[PDB]
RNA sequence: GGUGAAAUUCUUGGAUUUAUUGAAGACUAACUACUGCGAAAGCAUUUGCCAAGGACGUUUUCAUUAAUCAAGAACGAAAGUUAGGGGAUCGAAGAUGAUCAGAUACCGUCGUAGUCUUAACCAUAAACUAUGCCGACUAGGGAUCGGGUGGUGUUUUUUUAAUGACCCACUCGGCACCUUACGAGAAAUCAAAGUCUUUGGGUUCUGGGGGGAGUAUGGUCGCAAGGCUGAAACUUAAAGGAAUUG
């Protein structure tokens, strides 16, 4: 598919590298790893304003590397870049995901799914849209090999798992929370609320999307990068 | 030829049919 | 069904307009008539794609 | 120590797109498809095809300076064939071979909760 | 004369199945008529591992797996080195390799 | 103009719809325990010294 | 981009590609199954409201109210019609590129009606289990859904109870299934397609060699498309069903 160029222009060199300079994403406040990597970006002339170009950018990183374990392998993190100063750019919490293999991997049939998700707002006025998923599990001596639920568990499953990430959002702002997804402890509390319903092993939450943000207000934000 | 198709094949025809006869009435 | 002293359409041993009638956005008082710097004519197809 | 980017990789039918990115996204750096490398038209997918864009995507790394980069493999997604093209493997084996240090390979192709509609019509693509 | 039980399908009590599309070709199929297999094998290769061991920080990353569902209609999944045809006493065996 | 040798360990069968190509998989002689399967097209046996103009596809073979 | 391979097509005015963000319409993936519901068409995201239904439990009530049904009525996939809204994607017609001896086709790129919704029509389908409905009896066995019963049984709470999830045994109803042929059948095959020459449980519908023909005509229903009811002349010794060997 060389050769084959027909035409060119309609109406009938220099390196974009030579003006390009790093810098450097600086995580917030509780993230055990803070250097994050690198960005590129064109020299801000007088009226281009480069500065002001990279405001909007929206960087992906995964808690392996922000954490170091490996048991936080999948932990999908989106941040996203809130304002710059002297080659360090400022990043902020965007939001939440899984990876794919991780969510392919947790859906075998013979069982039962259940997913929820709620659209609660934080102390801070955060807006953001919780996703939580279960699945059924094989109670230990079982001789029926499927275990599907009663299709009334998966309603009041799903009205608790509400209820749950409602009280877990209220009251904390947005940086208890990022440092609450971490050591997973929705994911270990949610399953004190259903073994006396249902099994629900595997109970890893989900992604979560914010939606709507608050003024930015330079000092909050100055608060996580100490 | 398929009984689908000569099922149409008449549709058609009775419609010809069905016009000519308002000719006369 | 007018003369040509009445309107730019009139006149003709048949009734037709002779010209095209869509009229451009600068035509003149007297010249603006029939349909007005149309964009399309014909039937509306398919969605508007407003 | 290292300097990331991200591979970016598309495995389709009928071409490759290889094209480390900034790990922003928004910058980007040695865009280079399968087609650019065999005048068939017929090999545009094919895996030596896709290692020689593979390689010239890698070689580029090192002007501009990027060492590693992440890999994310994607299919056609959609209501497509949703599996990833023959070239799609023999570039990611050239991209890691030429130097670049590899991390996070991931698959990010499209799935849909059960998109709109697929094309071929009712009876399919009848040959 | 009738050729199967179920004739085509696993539908026994159900009306309509609300069809699915044919992976390789398009064709419209019912759900439970299709002939789903699971495709499910390594991100990378059975040999790149050789490869992308050495070129890879992380150690032993985690050689993640790609995870797809496939349903073939009876057309292709007869052309496409599958299930494609048994003895008539070998109809019966729904047992699988 | 790098030229690599590589020496057959053993030979997998033929391929090819005329079945005059036989699939053989190889290994570079320097920087050994780097293995590859390739397919040539001359009588072979085990242990032959083949030249590779490139030593960088994986071939087709046939599974 | 597309393809077995190309061409039309979008491309230095920046395509395909990457990122952030927005809109619109449809769909309800993976879970999804010899699984569930419904009279049938049909029905798979969450919650709330509105009314319904079976099965089970029952030492509640009425007491033969029942079974099947000409006429008659309700619902009735898709396509199609009428009028607003909507109009993403796919796409009858149509326009194009290729293949070919030709290609008004299959392949490719576009694309109108249509697809969606509202209000009102249509009344058909391989509308299939090609198996009318109610009732009794005739062989075993595994598995599952719903309800129930018993088991110092396992599990989690508060080691501890009750529950919930499991395990064992049993039972009522359902979706099915596996082996056998006492029996049935032309046979393929059937736990009903058995209890039919040792021929009678009650009942509705349909059929009578192949073509002409589901045609003509006449009614009647429909906006129309068309539906339902429906011959005769004529012509013929075979059409057909299931298995066997080639
Ligand atoms: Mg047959
Ligand atoms: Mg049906
Ligand atoms: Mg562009
Ligand atoms: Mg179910
Ligand atoms: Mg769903
Ligand atoms: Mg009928
Ligand atoms: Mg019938
Ligand atoms: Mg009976
Ligand atoms: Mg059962
Ligand atoms: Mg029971
Ligand atoms: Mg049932
Ligand atoms: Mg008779
Ligand atoms: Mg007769
Ligand atoms: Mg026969």
């Amino acid at each position: 598919a060389v050769g084959k160029n027909k035409r060119l222009s309609k109406g009938k060199v220099v390196d974009p590298f030579t003006r390009k300079e790093w810098f450097d994403i600086k995580a917030p406040s509780t993230f055990e790893n803070r250097n994050v990597g690198k960005t590129l970006v064109n020299k801000s002339t007088g009226l281009k304003s480069a500065s002001d170009a990279l405001k909007g950018r929206v960087v992906e990183v995964c808690l392996a590397d922000l954490q170091g374990s490996e048991d936080h392998s999948f932990r999908k993190i989106k941040l996203r870049v809130d304002e710059v100063q002297g080659k360090n750019l400022l990043t902020n919490f965007h939001g939440m995901d899984f990876t794919t293999d991780k969510l392919r991997s947790m859906v075998r049939k013979w069982q039962t799914l259940i997913e929820a998700n709620v659209t609660v707002k934080t102390s801070d006025d955060y807006v953001l849209r919780i996703f939580a998923i279960a699945f059924t599990r094989k109670q230990a001596n079982q001789v029926k090999r499927h275990s599907y639920a009663q299709s009334s568990h998966i309603r009041a499953i799903r009205k608790v798992i509400s209820e749950i990430l409602t009280k877990e959002v209220q009251g904390s702002t947005l940086a208890q929370l990022t440092s609450k997804l971490i050591p997973e402890v929705i994911n270990k509390e949610i399953e004190n609320a259903t073994k006396d319903i249902f099994p629900l092993q595997n109970i890893h939450v989900r992604k979560v999307k914010l939606l709507k943000q608050p003024k930015f207000d330079v000092g909050a934000l100055m608060a996580l990068h100490g | 030829m398929r009984a689908k198709w000569r099922k149409k094949r008449t549709r058609r025809l009775k419609r010809k049919r069905r016009k000519v006869r308002a000719r006369s009435k | 069904a007018m003369n040509p002293v009445d309107h730019p359409h009139g006149g003709g041993n048949h009734q037709h307009i002779g010209k095209a009638s869509t009229i451009s956005r600068g035509a003149v008082s007297g010249q603006k008539a029939g349909l007005i710097a149309a964009r399309r004519t014909g039937l509306l197809r398919g969605s508007q794609k407003t | 120590s290292q300097v990331f980017g991200v591979a970016r990789i598309y495995a389709s039918f009928n071409d490759t797109f290889v094209h480390v990115t900034d790990l922003s996204g928004k910058e980007t750096i040695a865009r280079v498809t399968g087609g650019m490398k065999v005048k068939a038209d017929r090999d545009e997918s094919s895996p030596y095809a896709a290692m020689l864009a593979a390689q010239d995507v890698a070689a580029k790394c090192k002007e501009v300076g990027i060492t590693a980069v992440h890999v994310k493999i994607r299919a056609t997604g959609g209501t497509r064939t949703k599996t990833p093209g023959p070239g799609g493997q023999a570039a990611l084996r050239a991209l890691a071979r030429s130097g670049l240090r590899i991390g996070r390979i991931e698959d990010v192709t499209p799935v849909p909760s059960d998109s709109t509609r697929k094309k071929g019509g009712r009876r399919g693509r009848r040959l | 004369p009738k050729k199967r039980a179920s004739n085509g399908r696993n539908k026994k009590g159900r009306g309509h199945v609300k069809p699915v599309r044919c992976v390789n070709c398009s064709k419209s199929i019912p759900k439970d008529k299709a002939i789903k297999r699971m495709a499910i094998r390594n991100i990378v290769e059975a040999a790149a591992v050789r490869d992308l061991s050495e070129a890879s920080v992380y150690p032993e990353y985690a050689l993640p797996k790609t995870y797809n569902k496939l349903h073939y209609c009876v057309s292709c999944a007869i052309h496409a080195r599958i299930v494609r045809v048994r003895s008539r006493e070998d109809r019966k065996n729904r047992a699988p390799p | 103009t790098p030229v690599t040798l590589a020496k057959v360990i053993k030979v997998l069968g033929r391929t090819g719809s005329r079945g005059g190509v036989t699939q053989v998989r190889v290994e570079f002689l320097e920087d050994t325990s780097r293995t590859i399967v390739r397919n040539v097209k001359g009588p072979v046996r085990e242990n032959d010294i083949l030249v590779l103009m490139e030593s960088e596809r994986e071939a087709r073979r046939l599974r």
